[PDB]
């Protein structure tokens, strides 16, 4: 409750770059970072690729 | 002495009506410039092997000295902005296209 | 071809112009009937001719192939890809025959199943 | 349909007989080209018509005998074969209606169909 | 003569190919990724629309 | 003009449809299953008994 | 007439029915496979020489 996320948004908007958060707390699956194999139908890539897709730039504020 | 017409794979046989259509809009200015003339006319020529519009805008040697002078018939502009009408009325073979001096040989 | 009912109705028309115009109406009815019949028959025959021409041109399309399109099968393409990929490699003979077995299974398994996907991943 | 270079040559021909004869030669050449284009499809048609002629001869030798040269395929006889194979059994009714539906499907289903083969096995 | 047989606008296929191509024209594409995309598109062209391999290929390509 | 000569009308009879309809006529049916069975009968009609999908659809009808 | 017409188009496929039949002749063989091969050869004759499924059937016969 210090605004860490709020200051993150402030930096993102001030720099004109994009913003995207991520929760890893209590997480135990590597796949979310490294996605899936692309082989199992319904497999998904890593969340980072999804963030890149949404922001559509490689200078985001992750 | 007007710039050579880009045939663009539209051969014009002598005494055979034909329609030439070109994508580039540069010919629009040329067509609009000659309308004021009471008797608009247009030369017709034939391209050589290795067709290239870039060469046309670079060199005039690409177009054969052989050509077919004639009169522009009428403007249509149905769906496109260029429906050039070319007819074969007077065959000609330019002695030297580098230098417009032309003799109806 | 007017039925007995229409002819009876006409015979019940004493006024010569009225029965003549009713006969004209029956004539026009039969005109439209036969016109539609012939038009539909011609539609059928042209469509059958188009089917035969479609077979002709499907054979001509098979000629178009010249080992293009359907001739790859989407799996022998993987075969060729893997073989060329490992061709430059000075590959061990053991793993060579293992890859051959994997490709044989690839050909032994459909393109729309999970075990085939696992085989493809392992060969990848 | 002579190429642009052919027209260039004809234009560079300054003698009337020369240009006329060259134009005639170009005419015959391009006619040969176009007629070959047509002939390929025409010969596809000829192949199909010959093949269907031979199939019609096979149909003639098949129907003329009307099974007096071959013997009844007994595929329709499968109905009665199975029924007599079941006629003697005191049996519930639901199974009879299921049997009748399967028999109707067999009658509808073609002999070579995989659906037909599985139907035959299920009815066995 | 072989090629000119039932044009039908070339049967109006492989539009997803050109769609993704345009999708990549704006971007500066590294060589390795571009060659991978070329191979994957080549596979796409040979594959029928229904096959699940084709579906996975298209999803990954997008 | 539709009814001129239909030898195919005898086979794949619409009698099964009416059989199911009467079978459920004596019951206070929900509108839901009513429209569902209308859709299923329509699909079955557009399908042929030779189709296995026809048989699965008929089993669902049952 | 029956015999000569049969002789004109004797073979279902070029030197296939005759060779396989005589091959079977020297085999004291169960009734089941006789009926099965008879059915397969009947459908073979019903099929064309070049049909891919016909080729698969011939492979099965071999
Ligand atoms: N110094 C500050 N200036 C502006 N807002 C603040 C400040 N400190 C706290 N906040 C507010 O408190 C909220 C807490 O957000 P939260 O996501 O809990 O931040 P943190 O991740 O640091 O706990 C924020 O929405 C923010 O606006």
């Amino acid at each position: 409750g210090v605004g860490k996320t709020s200051i993150a948004r402030s930096i993102a908007r001030a720099l004109n770059r994009e913003y995207f958060r991520f929760s890893v707390g209590g997480m135990t699956d590597v796949a979310e970072i490294k996605g899936h194999r692309r082989t199992y139908v319904g497999a998904m890539p890593g969340k980072i690729i999804q963030c890149l897709k949404k922001t559509k730039t490689e200078n985001p504020l992750i | 002495h007007l710039p050579l017409i880009a045939i663009t794979r539209n051969p014009v046989f002598p005494r055979f009506i034909k329609i030439i259509e070109v994508k580039n809009k540069k010919l629009v200015e040329l067509l609009r410039r000659k309308v004021r003339l009471a008797q608009p006319y247009v030369g017709v020529f034939l391209k050589r092997d290795d067709s290239n519009e870039s060469d046309v805008v670079e060199s005039l040697d690409e177009i054969y000295h052989t050509g077919t002078f004639a009169q522009i018939h009428e403007m249509q502009d149905l769906g496109d902005k260029l429906r050039m009408i070319v007819m074969g009325h007077r065959r000609v073979h330019i002695s030297r296209q580098l230098e417009m001096v032309e003799v109806e040989n | 071809g007017a039925e007995s009912h229409e002819l009876q109705d006409v015979l019940e028309e004493t006024n010569i112009p009225k029965r003549l115009y009713k006969a004209l109406s029956l004539l026009k009815k039969e005109f439209e009937l036969s016109k539609l019949q012939q038009r539909l028959g011609r539609e059928v025959e042209e469509k059958i001719k188009q089917t035969h021409r479609k077979f002709l041109l499907q054979e001509q399309l098979k000629i178009i192939k010249k080992e293009l399109g359907l001739e790859k099968d989407d799996k022998d393409a993987i075969e060729e890809k893997f073989r060329e990929r490992l061709k430059e490699l000075v590959v061990p003979k053991h793993v060579m025959d293992v890859v051959d077995e994997e490709l044989s299974k690839l050909g032994l398994l459909d393109n729309h199943s999970s075990e085939f996907n696992v085989t493809r991943n392992y060969l990848d």
